[PDB]
RNA sequence: CCCUCGA
DNA sequence: TATAATGGGAGCTGTCACGGATGC
DNA sequence: GCATCCGTGAGTCGAGGG
């Protein structure tokens, strides 16, 4: 099973809201090249290559683990969409 | 715009003629030697548009 | 002729471009724009006018020459030097070779 | 009918974890092929995409590094497994694929009961969710280990059966 | 179902049956534009009756109507759903004549048009949800704070 | 029902 | 520890009837007319049948097969009908706020019509578990509150109270009584039987219902 | 090795030729060997006799016909994709009535397909089989009215498309009604037309009270037969002018015309027998001396009234009874379509007699052969009873030729077929097998002919019985119809016999299918053998009596699915039918007469017979069958060997020394293994691959064409633009791959170039062209390449060129090249295995030999089967087969155990004892005692009640061995299996379903024209179908974007799919999906229906999904 | 003795807490050990394992 | 398409 | 472009349940 | 108010051959 899936289902009033949050966050991480991540270098999801451990390419993995850290804010009408876009482009260039 | 609805109703002959880019006057499809659409036929390029892009 | 209803499920569309083909043309246009960005604006524009990447058609040396306000020999020479720099850059980075099929 | 899909015979997976399924290498190579190309361009396996695709085209042109590349590609991702007929929603489930040798799809034992799947020669279809949204939906909602119970009853759906019960009882 | 050892929850059957009871027949038109014997949805006639009672008019007298799943399906408001189900010709004739509009409420309608279904992740309830990290959130907060 | 029969009858009128 | 006995008892494989056909007598058989033959197969599969026995048994088996196929077709049709009639139904809201409900009886009239006796556990469970109380229920010194999602333990407790004669029926929120338009609410639907918890808004319970009713259609004999 | 056979029942007669149904039907049909004057009026001769004479020159008549030699031999027809056929010439004479002029000529009617020696056909190079049809026999039937109790329906049924079904019913108002072509009218009218008078009807039918009074109508008897006739014609033909000759012609055509209305010979027979009358012709009435004369109707009505009244000697009919159901064989069907094409030919002939010069006409001028040819071609190609032959193994073909279908032309339509038709009738005994039949929708509709069963001249199936007189069983054998059978008391074949006399005072018999215990004095007849109850395939299952019918069925069918193996061996446990199955399938080669073998080769076998003549038998070698299985004959004899008549010269495919080999004999252990045999899955030893057990040869055909186009010709050449030498390496000078070359997916089988379509180069193409300074070539690479997942060694190349001797292709085609590729297939994971008892599974694991459970002597098992399969499936035959297989393993012998006659338990126990003596005796001889692990195991079994406490280890081990169980050591541990395990030899087949064929995956590929959705099929590299129910699934998970992905990006959304692919190769996220194209197609197809479909916003203002391109 | 029903109930309670998560894990464990012990058990089918009672 | 064969 | 020629020919069957109009 | 004819339905995916 997905790690801490239970706690995640506990976070939200509907499981589908969890899904949306996770997917959206994953898209944010893809877009900005994981420069917006709230995960400390030791908290980074890893992948075992032939060479050695590298960053987990999967943005949804990242999204869920981020979500579990309590460092993400979700909900409806938090901020204008274009304002969010522009500020994320500001802080983390693409 | 975003589609919020789908409507269906009867088509007036005037509406039908409004759709039409031409009348098909001939029961012809394609020429036997040239394999190209016959004029005023079911496959006519004059009516239903070009076979080749931008040509 | 015979009927599609005896059948047509086995009949592919050769007309519309495959996603692979379309992606290939896209990457082609983009790469071309890179290699042309490696040139000056005038010579790149001359190449685009002469090969018709702008309005869709190929202008003569008289039309491009009268466009930039020069002689046809001059504009042909510009086309040639542009093509030459393109050949040097391509020989160097070997980027556009794969698109030649 | 859809793209990014495949099918093959199913075979028992006993070593598999519940969230996993064996996916033949070739199948995975084809299904994920664009991702594989992009990854091959990210590493030094190919200068560009077209060269990489022309490289995968012939089977004798396929080397060892592309498989590791494919492994990197499918990491964390899930595929949809489906057996016909689909009577209820558990006719489709999500699995993190494990690349295997051979042409057969490996299926975890428990979920068999839901699929009404046995090893008398049943075949199954594979599907690849593309978007982050699709894969999120699949992993959270459609994962095998995330549905343990029947939506019809509320009794356990994935449960010990056959050999398992026999052993534990024994 | 019990006879065969199939454990099945009542509420599903209750869903279906609920859809079987979905329609009513008019015993008296009252002050409405409705006709005697005219069949419509219980919801619609209840709304109509609440409107007539709120207007001080005489409400519509109606009768409960039980129809099987096929008839209940074909009698639904969405012409797309009904036409896709079966008896396509009939459905389409009556729909075209009535100049019917499909509001795209259910799953079939949006599936045909290839839209995002109104269920699960597509639910208007959960689909407008936003996600932001505390850094970006605070930056935006300062942006709002300055003006 | 049958167009041929009908036209043949109509022809059998004259 | 006999293999057949072990497998049958455990639930790994086999039922008493199959075991009976192996060890015991094969049993009675039906004529093609549905009529039953007077002379049973006295033989087991262990001992082996005579060709006559085998022939009769063949009547039976053929009948069974035809039955199975035709059944598959009709069940499929039914399932699609159900999917078409129920598909617009989704959980669109938390509560419609209706005061309406249904009362699930814990007792059913005896066929002797002597008295009322307790309903079978599984059926009670099937009409109770995962539902929501429309009213306060106080039994055996326990408060089951209005709005409460009934757990399995809640159901079993209600059965205990029933046996103690404290409660003959349970008031419950139901899709039948839900005033939600185009779908049902959360409280009226109750649990998501897959997650053993309350149903998430956006769940399509119409399709889930259609599939739940449809899937064991080919098992119905 | 020594073969011990069991059973006490001596079969009086052997199995009849098993292909005889086909061969003799068609031989009866053509009558090619019969000199024309001696030909019977049956067959195509019949069709000629019905069609001719042709009148209104005035007259064209039929003299005789003949069949010439085939233009090409069978193999050559298969090669060139022709039809194996013979030319049909018919001698006709034209006669002018007035002139007296007679012009006679032999005209060419086209060809007719010739049936091969094994009962098949070659149609356009493909082997095909015409499957017999089963249908209700023509005749007069009486059935109970479902609505009205006590009332019955009379039904007069002729042959299919021989004219209408007629119903006679007694209406609630009392009048007797006749129903023809869905028209209800009083029968009395027709009775008047037939020339009957009220007097005759009163004396004849008056014996039945209150019945005949419904038949009395004064208005009908008030008019002569002519007036009544015209009345009937006015009733049956509204609006049509009631002319006298037109009415006479119509009714005569409906009833008395043999050219139109024909009861079968069978129909006539059954009518005569039922109604107790005699029919002059096969029609219901006659036209004689200007008036209609009755045959059928009055006896039919008489029987109806009699049955209605309760009069004894009158009963209803069972329409599923095999006395009332007959079989239409290949000859009858072919003859029917022949009659059709001939009728069309006749229409053409009269049409040609009306137009053209009247004085000069020849038969050649009047006859256009084409419609007949067209009819026959339609039959042998597009008919439903004409099926692609199953060549997978020989038994496949044999069974295919023995099939019976209720479907087809004139047959039942599915889903209208209830339980009754699929049911097993009591009359099925000895005739139609109760076991072999498909699973699913076709169940009971497709069936198989019993082993001893025969089809008679009237088309009824007959089964043999033995005469029993005074308790003495003779060798006299009588084949009976189901009716004749119902006339007798027939004892079972296992009935005790001392000499020819019945030794039991209580015998088991049947009376009308009803089982009954009777005296020897009462026994009229006795069964030939249990074999006669079952089909060929079902007869190949040993210990069948220990198997439940369903898994027996599975065993049969899967036996037909078995793949020929290079090393394939005959079963250790046989039913004894294997040799005959090989012989009758014409798979193997036999000696025609006694003689000495002169030459022996992998190619030919030359034999000198007693006549002194030298005959050379060529061997078919590595030929590709219809299903792609390898067909090759291996010589079984050596130079100088003395052979007698019927001895084996060579083994065919799936044959070992004349015995049918559908698979391998492997050593199995019944026990779970670590979840790998979970749910019917199977585990195998790698040793099986090492010695090449279950290894098969498969050949695939690849075909390309070079044709003339308007843009210039396609051509096969070694010059292919933009290709290296590496790709052209194995290509020969002409562009064809060389023999012996290994091909892999992507490799070129045949090089081909086609001129490019007219091309306006995109500006990018022009620029790039100018950059690399290379002219774009005129042609492009069309070459035929090896498809994904295929490949092998090229064993053959066929090239056919236009402008070359003996070669003329389709118009426009320059040449055709065929490439044959053979592949050797090892058994691999996903491949399907089965036994004859219905146990089937895919191999889920292949273990290295060191991981396999093994006997103490170090012998590893081959296959590991999970016991959990056995109890619910209730097939114990595999168990007994396993025990006896163990015995035969250590005794080095094979066994023949006839069904229901087979080896019983005690005999198997004896053999197992001997085997144990070999096993353990050898052990103790070698100087080793009992192993400790064996002791532990023995303690466990001692606790299990398997062995007697107090006995020595050897005694207990023997006790276990007789139970079929042995001590087994886990290969990974060395620790024994805690209990003893059943281990023995089992016969297992490798089924035709192989994962190599079935594995498919697609990223992107071809899309359909109109729908712009992915194509279906593996060959077309299609996408899987996501159907209504899968969409239901995704809806139920509530996954919206995955679903939307299925409905747009991955299928019919062009913008969406292109954007998606590009986004993914760029490394981006897939974009928002657009409108699906097939919905636009829906909008447009709805517009053509004059329906306006508008996509609107929330403000009800139109939205254009066509982006302006559809608007003016 | 552990059989179909008991194991099912185990999976259900466990399923509540141990639950979703550790019931995924528990399911896998039971699978493993179940298969192993089934293998070493000695389970097979002989013809003498179908036992005709004399009572018959 | 229909037929046949798989699930 | 001229003897006169003047109403066609297929037929094809062993299902069942519902709505709807149609006929005593 | 009750029989009778007419139209429309009757599981999925997969394979193969035509
Ligand atoms: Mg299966
Ligand atoms: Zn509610």
């Amino acid at each position: 099973a997905e790690p801490g899936i239970d706690k995640l289902f506990g976070m939200v009033d509907s499981k589908y809201r969890l899904t949306v949050v996770v997917a959206k966050r994953a898209q944010q991480l893809l877009r900005h090249g994981f420069k917006n991540t709230v995960l400390e270098p030791e908290e980074r999801p890893k992948m075992q290559t032939l060479e050695g451990l590298f960053d987990d390419p999967n943005a949804v993995t990242w999204a869920m683990k981020e979500l579990l850290t309590g460092r993400l804010v979700f909900g409806e009408n938090l901020v204008p969409e274009d304002r969010l876009q522009k500020e994320m482009e500001r802080l983390y260039p693409v | 715009k975003e589609v919020r609805k789908v409507r269906i109703a009867l088509a007036s002959p005037e509406k039908i003629r409004s759709w039409s880019y031409g009348e098909v006057e001939k029961p012809e499809t394609i020429n036997y030697r040239t394999l190209k659409p016959e004029r005023d036929g079911l496959f006519d390029e004059r009516i239903f548009g070009p076979i080749k892009d931008y040509e | 002729p015979v009927s599609l209803e005896t059948y047509g499920d086995f009949i592919p569309d050769e007309h519309l471009p495959s996603p692979v083909d379309a992606a290939t043309q896209s990457l082609l246009s983009e790469e071309l724009e890179k290699a042309l960005s490696k040139l000056s604006e005038r010579e790149a524009m001359v190449l685009k006018l002469r090969k018709g990447l702008i309005d869709g058609r190929e202008h003569t040396l008289e039309e491009v020459g009268a466009f930039f306000g020069v002689t046809r020999e001059r504009i042909r020479q510009i086309e040639n030097k542009a093509l030459r720099k393109l050949k040097y850059h391509e020989s160097r980075t070997r980027k556009l070779r794969d698109f030649l099929d | 009918r859809v793209d990014y899909s495949g099918r093959s015979v199913i075979v028992v997976g006993p070593q598999l974890k519940l969230h996993q399924c064996g996916l033949p290498k070739r199948m995975a190579l084809e299904l994920f092929k664009p991702f594989l190309l992009k990854k091959m361009e990210e590493k030094g396996i190919a200068p560009n995409v077209k060269a990489a695709r022309r490289m995968l085209e012939r089977q004798r042109d396929i080397k060892d590094e592309v498989w590791d590349a494919l492994e990197e590609v499918i990491h964390g991702k899930v595929v949809l497994l489906n057996r016909a007929p689909t009577l209820h929603r558990l006719g489709i489930q999500a699995f993190q694929p494990v690349l295997v040798e051979g042409q057969s799809i490996q299926l975890h034992p428990l979920v068999c009961e839901a699929f009404n799947a046995d090893f008398d020669g049943d075949q199954m279809a594979v599907h690849v969710p593309l978007s982050s949204f699709a894969q999120a939906e699949a992993r959270i909602q459609m994962l095998s280990a995330h549905n343990l119970l029947s939506p019809a009853s509320g009794e356990p759906l994935a449960k010990p059966s056959r050999d398992i019960i026999l052993g534990l009882y024994y | 179902y019990r006879a065969q050892g199939v454990k099945l929850h009542d509420k599903h059957i209750e869903i279906v049956v609920r859809q079987m009871m979905k329609y009513v027949e008019v015993t008296d038109p009252g002050d409405s534009r409705l006709l005697e014997g005219q069949v419509l949805e219980k919801w619609d006639v209840e709304a109509l009756n609440e409107r007539l009672i709120a207007e001080g008019k005489t409400p519509v007298a109606w009768k409960p109507l039980l129809m099987g799943v096929t008839k209940s399906a074909l009698s639904t408001k969405s012409w797309l759903s009904a036409a896709s189900f079966q008896n396509t010709t009939h459905v389409l004739t009556e729909a075209a004549i009535a100049g019917k509009k499909d509001e795209l409420i259910g799953l079939k309608e949006n599936v045909i048009l290839g839209r995002l279904i109104p269920a699960g992740t597509g639910s208007d309830f959960v689909r407008f949800t936003q996600v932001v990290d505390q850094k970006t959130l605070k930056a935006i907060e300062e942006a709002r704070k300055e003006a | 029902s049958d167009p041929v029969r009908q036209y043949l009858h109509e022809i059998g009128q004259v | 520890f006999n293999p057949l006995y072990v497998m049958a008892q455990s639930g790994a494989r086999g039922n008493p009837q199959q075991i009976r056909q192996l060890c015991g007598l094969r049993g009675l058989m039906q004529k093609p007319s549905g009529e039953t033959f007077e002379v049973p197969v006295r033989s087991s599969f262990r001992e082996g049948l005579t060709v006559l026995e085998y022939f009769i048994s063949s009547h039976g088996a053929r009948k069974g097969g035809a039955d199975t196929a035709l059944r598959t077709a009709d069940s499929g049709y039914l399932t699609r009908k159900l999917v078409d009639v129920t598909h617009e139904i989704v959980v669109r809201e938390a509560d419609c706020g209706t005061t309406n409900y249904i009362s699930v009886p814990l007792f059913q009239p005896d066929e002797v019509t002597r008295s009322l006796r307790l309903r079978k556990r599984a059926d009670i469970e099937a009409g109770l578990y995962g539902r929501v109380l429309a009213r306060e229920v106080e039994v055996l010194g326990v408060r089951l509150e209005e709005g409460r999602y009934l757990s399995m333990d809640d159901v079993h407790l209600l059965i205990k109270a029933a046996e103690a004669g404290e409660i003959q029926e349970v008031p419950v929120r139901s899709p039948l009584t839900c005033q939600t338009r185009y779908g049902v609410c959360q409280k009226c639907y109750g649990y998501d039987l897959s997650m053993a918890r309350p149903v998430s808004i956006g769940e399509a319970v119409g399709i889930v219902a259609a599939q739940s009713i449809g899937e064991p259609g080919t098992q119905l004999t | 090795m020594e073969i011990k056979r069991f059973g006490r029942i001596r079969e009086v007669i052997p199995l009849p030729p098993l292909t005889e149904i086909q061969v003799e039907s068609y031989r009866r049909a053509l009558q090619a060997d019969v000199p024309p004057e001696k030909r019977e009026n049956v067959g195509i001769q019949a069709a000629f006799r019905e069609t001719f004479p042709i009148e209104e020159g005035l007259v064209l008549d039929f003299l005789e016909y003949r069949l010439g030699e085939p233009p090409f031999p069978q193999d050559e027809c298969r090669e060139k994709d022709l039809t194996y056929q013979a030319p049909l010439y018919a001698r006709l004479q034209l006669i002018h009535k007035d002139t007296g002029l007679i012009k006679e000529d032999e005209v060419f009617l086209g060809h007719i397909p010739l049936m091969t020696e094994d009962g098949s056909f070659i149609i356009n190079g493909a082997d095909r089989v015409i499957v017999s049809q089963i249908h209700r026999s023509p005749g007069v039937y009486f059935t109970p009215d479902p609505a009205r109790p006590g009332r019955y329906i009379a039904s007069i049924i002729p042959l299919p498309k021989r004219g209408p079904w007629i119903d006679l019913e007694v209406e609630p108002n009392g009048v007797v009604s006749m129903k023809v072509n869905k028209r209800k009218f009083p029968l009395v009218l027709l009775l008047r037309v037939l020339g009957y008078d009220q007097e005759t009807l009163a004396r004849e039918l008056g014996a039945y009270g209150e019945l005949v009074q419904g038949l009395m109508d004064e208005s009908v008897f008030a008019m002569r037969p002519e007036e009544a006739l015209i009345r009937l014609f006015t009733l049956l033909r509204p609006g049509d002018p009631p002319k006298r000759d037109k009415a006479v012609a119509y009714v005569y055509g409906l009833i008395a015309d043999p050219r139109r209305y024909d009861l079968g010979e069978a129909g006539r027979y059954k009518a005569e027998e039922k109604l107790g009358i005699r029919l002059s012709g096969r029609t219901l009435a006659r036209f004689e001396d200007g008036e209609f004369k009755d045959e059928v109707f009055l006896p039919t009505l008489r029987y109806l009234f009699a049955l209605t009244a309760g009069v004894p000697g009158h009963e209803v009919d069972d329409i599923d009874h095999l006395g009332n159901r007959r079989i239409r064989t290949v000859g009858e069907l072919m003859t029917d379509q022949f009659r059709v094409g001939l009728a069309r030919l006749a229409r053409g002939v009269r049409e040609r007699m009306l137009m053209g010069s009247e004085d000069s006409l020849t038969p050649a001028k009047l006859v256009n052969s084409r419609p007949l040819e067209a009819a026959i071609r339609e039959f042998f190609s597009r008919s439903q009873l004409s099926q692609f032959k199953d060549e997978t193994n020989p038994l496949s073909s044999l069974r295919h030729k023995r099939r019976i279908s209720a479907l087809g032309p004139g047959g039942l339509t599915r889903e209208r077929a209830g339980f009754d038709v699929r049911d097993v009738h009591r009359t099925h005994y000895g005739r139609i097998c109760p076991v072999e039949t498909p699973e699913g929708a076709n169940i009971g509709l497709i069936t198989s002919l019993a082993a001893y069963a025969r089809v008679d001249e009237l088309g009824f199936i007959r089964t043999p019985y033995r005469r029993v007189v005074g308790g003495v069983v003779t060798d006299e054998v009588v084949y009976m119809t189901a009716t004749e059978e119902d006339r007798y008391t027939i004892a079972q074949a296992n009935t005790p016999l001392e000499g020819n006399r019945i030794a039991a005072e209580r015998v088991v018999a049947r009376r009308k299918g009803e089982p009954v215990i009777v005296s020897p004095e009462e026994v009229e007849f006795m069964d030939v053998s249990p074999k006669q109850v079952f089909s060929v395939n079902t007869n190949l299952i040993p210990f069948l009596e220990h198997d439940d019918a369903n898994r027996a069925l599975m065993g049969s069918n899967m036996q037909t699915q078995a793949v020929p193996l290079i090393r394939a061996q005959a079963p250790v446990v046989m039913t004894g039918l294997e040799e005959r199955v090989v012989r009758d399938s014409l798979a193997a080669l036999y000696a025609e007469e006694d003689g000495e073998v002169a030459k022996v080769d992998g190619n030919r076998i030359v034999v000198r017979y007693e006549d002194g003549r030298l005959v050379e038998y060529p061997l078919r070698r590595f030929y590709r069958s219809n299903q792609g299985t390898a067909l090759d004959q291996r010589p079984r004899v050596v130079v100088g060997q003395r052979v007698r008549k019927g001895d084996l010269l060579a083994d065919g495919p799936a044959s070992e020394n004349g015995f049918l080999a559908l698979g391998q004999n492997v050593l199995v252990a019944i026990m779970p293994f670590d979840g790998y045999n979970f749910e019917d899955a199977i585990v195998i030893s790698e040793e099986l691959l090492k010695r090449d057990f279950y290894t098969s040869i498969h050949i695939e055909r690849y075909e390309i064409e070079a044709r003339d186009t308007k843009l210039g010709p396609e051509r096969i050449t070694r010059d292919i633009p933009h290709l290296s030498e590496a790709a052209l390496r194995d290509l020969d000078e002409e562009g064809v791959v060389r023999i012996g070359a290994e091909v892999k997916p992507g490799d070129i089988l045949v090089g081909r170039t086609s001129f490019k379509g007219e091309s306006e180069p995109t500006p990018e193409e022009r620029l790039l062209r100018s950059i690399f300074g290379e002219k774009a070539r005129d042609v492009k690479d069309t070459s035929l390449r090896v498809p994904p997942g295929e490949g092998g060694i090229v064993v053959r190349t066929v090239r056919l060129r236009r402008g070359d001797p003996g070669v003329e292709l389709k118009p426009g085609v320059r040449e055709v090249v065929r490439v044959y590729v053979a592949q050797k297939r090892k058994l691999q994971v996903g491949d399907k295995l089965a036994n004859r008892h219905g146990n089937k599974g895919v191999v889920a694991k292949i273990l290295p030999v060191e991981d396999m459970p093994h006997l103490p002597d170090g012998t590893p098992v081959d296959v590991i089967l999970n016991p959990l399969g056995v109890p619910s499936r209730m097939n114990l035959g595999q168990i007994l087969e396993t025990h006896l297989g163990l015995a035969g393993y250590f005794l080095g012998q094979r066994y023949i155990s006839p069904i229901f006659d087979g080896a019983k338990e005690p005999e198997i126990k004896e053999l197992l004892a001997q085997a144990f003596e070999v096993y353990f005796g050898k052990r103790k001889g070698e100087g080793f005692g009992v192993d400790k692990r064996e002791v532990e195991v023995l303690r466990r079994a001692e606790k299990l009640g398997l062995v007697t406490p107090g006995k020595t280890p050897e005694e207990q081990l023997k006790e276990l061995f007789l139970q079929g169980k042995v001590v087994l050591y886990d290969g990974r541990t060395g620790e024994p299996i805690e209990g003893p395990i059943v281990v023995g030899q089992m016969f297992i087949m490798k089924l035709y379903h192989m994962v190599e064929d079935k594995m498919h995956a697609r990223s992107t590929g071809p899309y359909s024209l109109i729908t712009q959705q992915p194509l279906g099929g593996k060959a077309q590299f299609g996408g899987q179908r996501f159907g209504e129910m899968e969409v239901w699934a995704l809806e139920a998970y509530g996954a919206a974007h995955t679903l939307q992905e299925m409905l747009t990006l991955k299928s019919d959304d062009i913008e969406g799919r292109n954007a998606a692919y590009e986004a993914i190769i760029k490394g981006e996220d897939v974009p928002e999906p657009s409108v699906p194209e097939s919905f636009r197609v829906l909008v447009k197809e709805l517009q053509a229906l004059a329906l306006d479909v508008q996509t609107l916003d929330e403000k009800d203002n139109p939205v254009d999904i066509f982006e302006g391109l559809a608007s003016k | 003795p552990q059989e179909k029903n008991s194991l099912k109930d185990l999976v259900y309670q466990a399923f509540l807490r141990l639950g979703m998560e550790k019931t995924a894990r528990l399911l896998d464990a039971l699978k493993y050990y179940g298969f192993t012990f089934s293998t070493t058990s000695g389970i097979t089918i002989g013809i003498d394992d179908a036992v005709i009672p004399e009572e018959k």
